[PDB]
């Protein structure tokens, strides 16, 4: 039965703690013995479930802990508004939104980085940002800078909103446990009221704001002709020129949707599917469909699972039911036991949560990447080259650290909340009890396309340099076709069943060429030898990622070295010398490691997609319909041989950023430099240990008795796991810095 | 077969033969602490190296020493 | 050229050798040298 | 001038002496 | 010997190798209560037994990994042995019958240095002897 | 009731009776292959071994090898290839014989081993099998060689062009 | 309460960060210094 | 050295005043560096010729030196202010700015206080107070 229940003022309100930090460690609370200390009240601040040991206070941490986050975005969401409203050149790029490229964020007059306020056309010196926030803003509607100001207000008053609600949540009305623990009624409103709701709401945007505004805005009527939002609606009569076939009238106007005569609604809710040839984005009248058809869709959803009124379903006894006297015979090897013993994980224990709400936030965001290249969603945004990149790029990072954090709290779950009297002989259980067979196979298959897709870059790199470019695998020496993808291109370009989608959904897939200002929005990418390669080196890098996380996870108990390895905790350097040594043992030091992993198994995507665009998709159209890419087919050839890449990727492509100094790319010049910098830094606590470091502060810490001038503070190399955090943490800062400098100097010389 | 060896520094804390994982430790009666105890390692082939034992031993640079000798296959901890 | 020769003298010397000691001698020779780290002490 | 056809011979008999000291000292030093 | 009735158990992957039945093998031997479930050293889970529990493990470690665990469950009765492969039994813990812990009379001071380990010899002193600087028949 | 047992019914071994190694098909076939068949000396155990390995490796040198251009230079380059595994490989098992069989054999060759998945473990029957796989695996390897140097003559007599 | 809030504020990191922050002068003096200063430029 | 001359006789540095906007940036300091030993490349360098420069080379280090000892003195003499107190484990952490401040107006004049720290034999500690490993 679910109920609001609630405390009242558990938490008093006062800076009594502020003034005593470590508080929330019992160990950090009773003084500074060393800079060590300094350390662990960072690495332990927000470890809640070390702090208290209730998950009742847990969770009343976990939720009001939120709304401060909440807050967080909503500073940065206004402060993005902002600078579209009082630092941009927005009013100029609506116009032209061709010719003018897109900046906010300009750039003081001192020491000299005036420079970096680069000619944007129209006269506007600035930043050429390429996060995509004007293609985004004119797909909301937006046409002056009062609107994105007063969007900017609207969000620091709804941070402040966050901000009250956290401390209301904390120290006024705190949640009980069972206001949490029905995850069952948090699932209804999640599906039907956040995810049905926001999508409805939105396609009610999209009828009423973009789609007038993007209407008239692609028959050029230059920002005086467009009406404001809000006359759109005052004068019903207004959008009776545009979309005739409906009626547009307070009640008079809506009663097509109750009786059922939806065919007046086939003018702006379409069906068109494809790219809108003047902006290049998709049509906003098959967006709004979209949200419609997802509301609709999300609102039912969220009806599925039961609530205090008898009817939907159970999560707790759907789970229990997926024992083994019923499934399919073939995956009915999952127990005699089966799912039981699962609700109470997912209930009793945040990280279990956390571990799937990361691993699919992750994944989420990397197939979100995949989508917004393929299919363009906002106008003008496929021919800003700079923006599709640097969006791709963006969720793949993003994507791949979630995923990572999806695997950490799949281990800090096994050495701190897993149970074994809960999941005895369960589907959990069943799998640490076979966890050789798992790792023996994910090793394996590691190791299978190991050799068959990075030493086939191997194999070409040799043939070519001893001049037998006939036994290279090339589309003309041993052809490795993808022969299994060109059908799916071919799957998906002939159903164009699903017979009412006249035109062909994603230009990727196969069919025409849109061309916006000249530039190419979108264009087949075929596949062919070196996409079958480049596609093995994929699945390669990212089992090898699966294969150092899932070690932690399912070795995060006990191993055959250390049966024990769950007293030792989550993070622990080692278990001594012996057994041969045993670094690195820790369910942490595999997300540190999986850490490398990932950044080779993203940055190896990244590098596909820049160059198979650069080659393949991007580039001009001339006044016959030729395509000249940006670097000219160099993908099919060259990519072959990871010489190829060395030269015809890294070497060729970074002209820009080479030679970036006293022009407008200058700062990508020294971000370039600095990525080198910091990935060099962080070797020194990779390959080094505390050991050396510890004795050298003793010799230093030597000169400063010396002069009576110690501190007692006592100074502590930093401690193992810490230095290999700092290692990994300056390893992956330094090697993006240095690629997203690459990136976007190469993309900003061009456009 | 590595070397455990005890120096006369103990207290008879009884620390270190707790956190031994493989009982190489144990306790035999003294006279040179309050405690009148001192460490013994009588089981050293079964000594896995793990230095756990140092690392609970609370004598200002400890009592109990691992010296990381001749690695067998039991002082290697392999199960195949 | 299309063929591997030598103007030097006994030219038919590494057109033997460089087969002899890279991929026909190594694998006699890492079985003798296997045999002689995996020898009992008895 | 390149050295002759039989000077190569010569010099595979000739480095055959310190080939077989080798082994007077590799197998002295009691390998 | 040694003689019981073996946990609930599916079978592991981690369990005995090839090194069981060829080098040796360990048997711990407890007895408990109540009819609960523990965590096995080898991964997994297990119910104990009401009477007489055997269990058989790879490396002392585990033995004493599980024995640890079963100090949590309030049982303190249990042993470990070694089963070489010939098949003899040895009793190996606790091999006085009392835990190591508590201190008995009749055991040896073994490998006791009667020095501060501040004051073993230099490795020059040794050099080209048998011994080590940490043996050192010298105080 | 579970179909994923404890391994031959000792919770205690480190591994699990399951549709793959346990199976009714898959234990006779497995059981029924030259390395398991019972009453096989170990001679015939590698010879039938040999032969199909031979066989088969000709195959990926002969038509993506570097002689694949031309015709009766790619089956050379397919034999020769299957000689230089064979030999190495049959060079292997004599040293891993020379060197497991020395009085009490560290691991799964131990006299009170009592393993199934290797039942060769005397160095009487390693020797038979190691002549076993080399003639086999060099066999296997003419007949692979012989019916495709031959495959123009053969493929007229399976299409019944030489009436 | 305003007697551990001032304590707060002078603790260790909001010290240092605000000496970073009122070590600023590198922005005035150097934005009215005619911002080039080299070494045989100023007296 | 007489290769480097002042740019104001140097051909390759009035090209630079030449093709130089202004902003704020190339003109008001461009003009400062029309006093500077100047290379045969148009760039300013710093050489040690003789008292030609022996105050130029004066300047800097000076201004440095004793703001890196005012740093260093008011940081150390705050440091033993409160080891005296016998809070040293929490003064640090929790910096108290009076103290601080009252030893920074301590170290305005540190080159005299470290002479009399010295000629009093109570900068530097002596070799048997300080903590030192086995040698
Ligand atoms: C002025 C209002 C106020 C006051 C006096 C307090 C006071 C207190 N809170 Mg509370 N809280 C508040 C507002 C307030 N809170 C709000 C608005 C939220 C919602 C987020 C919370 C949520 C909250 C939780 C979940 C908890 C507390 C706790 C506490 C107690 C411990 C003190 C402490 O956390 O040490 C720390 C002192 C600080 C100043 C920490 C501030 C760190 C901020 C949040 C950093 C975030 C922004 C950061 C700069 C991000 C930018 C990074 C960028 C540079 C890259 C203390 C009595 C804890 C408790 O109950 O103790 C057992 C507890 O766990 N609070
Ligand atoms: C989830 C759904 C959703 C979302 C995210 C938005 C978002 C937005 N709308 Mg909106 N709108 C919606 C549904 C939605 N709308 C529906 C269902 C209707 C009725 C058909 C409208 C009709 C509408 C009009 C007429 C206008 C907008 C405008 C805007 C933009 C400015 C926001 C602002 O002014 O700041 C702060 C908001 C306020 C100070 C007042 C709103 C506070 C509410 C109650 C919360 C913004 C991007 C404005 C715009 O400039 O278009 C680009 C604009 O003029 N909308
Ligand atoms: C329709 C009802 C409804 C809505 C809209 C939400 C919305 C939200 N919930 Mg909530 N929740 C609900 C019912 C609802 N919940 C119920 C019934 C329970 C009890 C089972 C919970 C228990 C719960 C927990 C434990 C948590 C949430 C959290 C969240 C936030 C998720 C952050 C996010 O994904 O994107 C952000 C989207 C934002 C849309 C806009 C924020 C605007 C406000 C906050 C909501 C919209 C107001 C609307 C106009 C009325 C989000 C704002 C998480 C959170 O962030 O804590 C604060 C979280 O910790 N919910
Ligand atoms: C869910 C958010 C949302 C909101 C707040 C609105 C709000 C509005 N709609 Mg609307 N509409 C929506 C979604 C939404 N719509 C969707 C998803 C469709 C497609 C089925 C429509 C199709 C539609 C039509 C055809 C008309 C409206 C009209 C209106 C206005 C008056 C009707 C009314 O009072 O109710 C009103 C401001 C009427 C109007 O005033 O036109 C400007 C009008 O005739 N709507
Ligand atoms: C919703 C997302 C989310 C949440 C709530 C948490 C929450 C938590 N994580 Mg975590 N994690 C996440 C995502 C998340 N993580 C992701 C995406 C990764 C992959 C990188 C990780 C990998 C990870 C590891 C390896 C560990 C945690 C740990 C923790 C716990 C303590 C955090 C802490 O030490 O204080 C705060 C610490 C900081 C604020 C350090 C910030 C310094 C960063 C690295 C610099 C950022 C560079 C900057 C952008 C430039 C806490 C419960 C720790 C733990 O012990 O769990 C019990 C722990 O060992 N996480
Ligand atoms: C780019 C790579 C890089 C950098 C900058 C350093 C830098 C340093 N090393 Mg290191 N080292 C590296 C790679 C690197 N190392 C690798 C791969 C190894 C093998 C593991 C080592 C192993 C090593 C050892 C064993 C030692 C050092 C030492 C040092 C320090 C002495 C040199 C010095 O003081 O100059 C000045 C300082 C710098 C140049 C650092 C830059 C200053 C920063 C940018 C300040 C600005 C910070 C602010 C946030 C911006 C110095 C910080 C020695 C040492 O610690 O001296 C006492 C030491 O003993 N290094
Ligand atoms: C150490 C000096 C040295 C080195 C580095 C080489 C290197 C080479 N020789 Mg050789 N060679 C040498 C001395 C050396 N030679 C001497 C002194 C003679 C006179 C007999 C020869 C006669 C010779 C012939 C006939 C041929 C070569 C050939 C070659 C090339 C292919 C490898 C090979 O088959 O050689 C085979 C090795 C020998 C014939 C015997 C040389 C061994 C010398 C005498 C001692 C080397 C052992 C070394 C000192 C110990 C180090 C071992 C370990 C610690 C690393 C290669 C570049 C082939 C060629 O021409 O390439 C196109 C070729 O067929 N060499
Ligand atoms: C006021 C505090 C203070 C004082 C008087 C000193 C003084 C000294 N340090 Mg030291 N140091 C300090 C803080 C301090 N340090 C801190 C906080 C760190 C950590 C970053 C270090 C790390 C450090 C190292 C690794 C070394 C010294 C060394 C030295 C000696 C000569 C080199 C030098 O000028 O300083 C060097 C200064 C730094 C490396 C940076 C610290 C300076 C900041 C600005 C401290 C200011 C704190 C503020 C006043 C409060 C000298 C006696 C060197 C030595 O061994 O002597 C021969 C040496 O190798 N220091
Ligand atoms: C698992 C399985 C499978 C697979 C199989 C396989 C893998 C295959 C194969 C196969 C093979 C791989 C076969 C082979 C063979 C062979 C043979 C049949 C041979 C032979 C030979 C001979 C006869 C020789 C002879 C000789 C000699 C000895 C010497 C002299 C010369 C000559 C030539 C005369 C499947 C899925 C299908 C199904 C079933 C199960
Ligand atoms: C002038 C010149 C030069 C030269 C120089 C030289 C050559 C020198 C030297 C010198 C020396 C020979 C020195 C020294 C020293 C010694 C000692 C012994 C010291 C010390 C110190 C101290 C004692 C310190 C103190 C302090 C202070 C002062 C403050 C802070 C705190 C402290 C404590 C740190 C050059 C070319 C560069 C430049 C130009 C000219
Ligand atoms: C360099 C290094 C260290 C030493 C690292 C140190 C000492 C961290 C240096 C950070 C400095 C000490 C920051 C201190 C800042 C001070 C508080 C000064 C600020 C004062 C002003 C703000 C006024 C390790 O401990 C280590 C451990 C394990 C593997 C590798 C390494 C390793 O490479
Ligand atoms: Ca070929």
């Amino acid at each position: 039965e679910v109920r609001v229940v609630v405390d009242n003022d558990p938490v008093p309100t006062s800076f009594q703690k502020w003034s005593q930090p470590g508080h929330f460690d019992r160990t950090l609370a009773k003084g500074a013995k060393t800079t060590t200390w300094i350390w662990n009240l960072h690495a332990n601040a927000h470890d809640f479930d070390t702090h208290t040991s209730d998950l009742e206070d847990i969770s009343r941490k976990i939720f009001a802990a939120h709304f401060g986050h909440l807050a967080v975005v909503f500073i940065w969401l206004s402060g993005m508004y902002f600078h579209g409203a009082r630092f941009s050149n927005f009013e100029a790029w609506m116009a032209n939104p061709t010719g003018i490229k897109p900046s906010a964020q300009v750039v003081w007059p001192i020491f000299g980085q005036e420079i970096l306020n680069g000619d944007m056309g129209g006269g506007f010196h600035g930043i050429q940002i390429t996060s995509g926030l004007f293609q985004m803003w004119r797909a909301a509607g937006f046409t002056n800078t009062f609107q994105l100001y007063c969007t900017a207000i609207g969000g620091l008053v709804m941070a402040a909103l966050m901000l009250f609600a956290g401390w209301f949540h904390y120290h006024k009305r705190a949640p009980k446990l069972e206001w949490f623990q029905n995850t069952q009624s948090m699932l209804n409103h999640h599906l039907a009221g956040l995810l049905g709701l926001g999508s409805l709401g939105w396609t009610g945007h999209l009828i009423h704001v973009s789609l007038p505004t993007n209407k008239l805005l692609d028959t050029g009527v230059a920002l005086k002709d467009i009406p404001l939002p809000h006359e759109f609606i005052l004068n019903p009569s207004l959008m009776n020129k545009l979309y005739p076939h409906a009626d547009w009238g307070f009640v008079k106007g809506v009663v097509p949707f109750f009786t059922l005569q939806w065919g007046h609604f086939t003018d702006f809710l379409t069906f068109k599917g494809g790219l809108n040839p003047v902006t290049g984005g998709l049509w906003l009248t098959d967006v709004a469909h979209h949200h419609l058809a997802i509301a609709v869709m999300f609102i039912i959803a969220g009806h599925m699972y039961r609530t205090n009124w008898g009817i939907g379903h159970s999560i707790k006894e759907m789970l229990d039911d997926a024992r083994t006297p019923n499934m399919l015979p073939f995956l009915s090897f999952i127990g005699p036991v089966g799912h039981k013993g699962l609700f109470e994980v997912l209930t009793t224990s945040w990280h279990a949560q956390l571990s799937i709400n990361l691993a699919m936030l992750g994944s989420l965001s990397i197939i979100i990447a995949h989508h917004m290249y393929a299919m363009p969603p906002y106008p003008y945004l496929a021919t800003d080259y700079g923006t599709v990149v640097s969006l791709f790029t963006h969720h793949v990072w993003i994507g791949g650290f979630l995923i990572v954090g999806g695997a950490a709290h799949a281990a800090i779950y096994m050495v701190r909340d897993y149970d074994p009297e809960q999941n005895f002989n369960n589907v959990l259980d069943r799998v640490l009890r076979h966890r050789d067979a798992i790792i023996s196979h994910l090793a394996w298959v590691c190791q299978f396309l190991g050799f068959h897709s990075f030493a086939m870059y191997c194999h070409n790199d040799t043939m070519r340099a001893f001049g037998r470019p006939q036994d290279m695998f090339s589309d003309t020496g041993i052809q490795l076709q993808p022969v299994f993808a060109q059908w799916l291109q071919h799957i998906h370009t002939m159903t164009i069943a699903a017979p009412n989608l006249h035109d062909p959904v994603s230009y990727a897939f196969g069919g025409g060429v849109v061309a916006v200002g000249g530039k190419v929005a979108m264009m087949p990418i075929t596949l062919g030898t070196a996409d079958f390669l480049i596609h093995h080196i994929h699945a390669f890098t990212i089992h090898v990622t699966v294969l150092v996380l899932l070690k932690g996870v399912l070795f995060a108990r006990s191993s055959r070295l250390i049966p024990d390895k769950a007293n030792l905790g989550f993070r622990f350097p080692c278990d001594g010398p012996g057994r041969g040594g045993t670094c690195q043992v820790s369910a942490w030091d595999h997300v540190f490691l999986g850490l490398f992993w990932m950044y080779n198994s993203l940055s190896m995507v990244i590098f596909h997609f820049f160059w198979k665009m650069q080659s393949d998709v991007w580039g001009t159209v001339g006044a016959d319909g030729v395509v000249t890419h940006i670097t000219g087919g160099n993908f099919a050839t060259s990519s072959i041989t990871n010489n190829g890449w060395l030269r015809d990727f890294l070497w060729a492509q970074s002209t820009q950023v080479i030679t970036s100094y006293n022009t407008s790319l200058s700062a990508y010049g020294l971000m370039f430099l600095g990525g080198h910098f910091i990935f060099g830094f962080s070797l020194m606590f990779l390959f080094s240990g505390r050991g050396y470091w510890q004795e050298l502060i003793e010799s230093i810490v030597w000169a400063h008795n010396k002069l009576k001038v110690a501190p007692a503070i006592q100074p502590r190399a930093l401690s193992i796991i810490h230095g290999r955090a700092v290692g990994v943490a300056h390893y992956l800062l330094g090697g993006i810095v240095t690629t997203w400098a690459f990136f976007l100097a190469r993309m900003t010389a061009f456009g | 077969s590595h070397t455990v060896k005890i120096y006369d520094t103990c207290i008879g804390c009884t620390q270190c033969v707790r956190a031994c994982p493989t009982d190489v430790l144990e306790m035999v009666p003294w006279d040179g602490c309050r405690a009148g105890q001192i460490a013994s390692s009588p089981r050293t082939e079964d000594c896995v190296g793990c230095k756990r034992c140092e690392t609970a031993c609370p004598t200002d640079f400890l009592s109990i020493r691992v010296y990381l000798g001749a690695e067998t296959t039991r002082s290697m901890g392999l199960a195949y | 050229m299309t063929q591997l020769t030598g103007d030097y003298a006994a030219s038919w010397l590494p057109w033997i050798m460089i087969p002899l000691v890279f991929y026909i001698l190594p694998f006699p020779v890492f079985a003798i040298l296997f045999l002689w780290i995996q020898k009992e002490a008895s | 001038m390149s050295i002759s056809d039989t000077q190569v011979y010569i010099a595979l008999v000739v480095a055959l002496v310190p080939g077989f000291l080798a082994w007077r000292l590799a197998t002295e030093l009691y390998k | 010997t040694l003689s019981g009735q073996t946990p609930i158990f599916g079978g592991s992957t981690g369990g005995l190798l090839k090194k069981a039945e060829v080098e040796e093998k360990y048997a711990i031997t407890w007895t408990s209560p109540k009819e609960q479930v523990f965590e096995m050293p080898t991964g997994g889970a297990a119910i104990m037994r009401q009477g007489q529990n055997l269990l058989y493990l790879a490396r002392k470690e585990q033995c004493i990994a599980l024995g640890g665990q079963l100090r949590k469950f309030k049982i303190t009765d249990y042993k470990i042995y070694r089963i070489y492969p010939n098949g003899e039994t040895v009793y190996i813990h606790p091999a006085d019958g009392v835990f190591p812990e508590k201190v008995n009379q009749g055991r040896e001071k073994v490998r006791y240095n009667d020095r501060r380990i501040g004051q073993n010899p230099s490795p020059s002193k040794v050099k080209f002897s048998g011994i080590a600087t940490y043996d050192a028949p010298n105080s | 009731n579970d179909i994923i047992k404890p391994f031959k019914g000792d919770p205690c071994l480190g591994n699990l009776s399951t549709p793959i190694n346990d199976s009714p098909l898959a234990k006779a076939f497995i059981n029924n292959l030259p390395a398991y068949r019972k009453g096989l000396t170990p001679f015939m155990r590698g010879l039938e071994i040999g032969m199909a390995h031979g066989y088969f490796l000709v195959g990926p040198e002969v038509v993506i090898g570097p002689l694949r251009e031309s015709a009766h230079g790619a089956n050379l380059s397919g034999l020769i290839t299957a000689i230089y595994i064979a030999v190495s490989a049959c060079l292997g098992i004599s040293i891993f014989a020379i060197t497991t069989f020395q009085g009490n054999p560290k691991g799964s060759y131990s006299s009170y081993s009592k393993d199934s998945l290797r039942p060769l473990r005397t160095r009487e029957e390693w020797s038979q099998l190691n002549g076993g796989i080399f003639l086999g695996a060099m066999g296997g390897a003419i007949f692979a060689y012989l019916l495709l140097e031959n495959f123009d003559a053969l493929d007229a007599i399976l299409r019944g062009a030489v009436n | 309460e305003a007697r551990y809030l001032f304590r707060y504020l002078s603790s260790a990191p909001v010290v240092a960060t605000l000496a970073l922050i009122i070590i600023s002068v590198i922005l005035i003096v150097l934005n009215y210094l005619f911002p080039g200063l080299q070494y045989g430029t100023f007296f | 050295n007489t290769t480097l001359v002042p740019c104001y006789k140097s051909p390759a540095f009035v090209e630079r005043m030449k093709n130089a906007p202004d902003s704020y940036y190339t003109t008001k300091p461009l003009k400062a560096y029309s006093q500077l030993l100047c290379g045969e490349d148009g760039l300013p360098r710093i050489a040690l010729d003789r008292l030609s420069l022996a105050v130029d080379v004066a300047i800097p280090i000076a201004i440095f030196l004793y703001t890196a000892g005012f740093i260093g003195w008011s940081g150390r003499s705050y440091l033993q202010a409160i080891k005296k107190q016998d809070k040293a484990e929490e003064k640090e952490v929790f910096i108290d700015v009076p103290l601080f401040i009252s030893c920074m107006v301590m170290a305005l004049f540190w080159p005299m206080a470290v002479i009399k720290e010295l000629l009093a034999g109570e900068l530097v500690a002596k070799d048997e107070e300080i903590p030192i490993s086995v040698r």
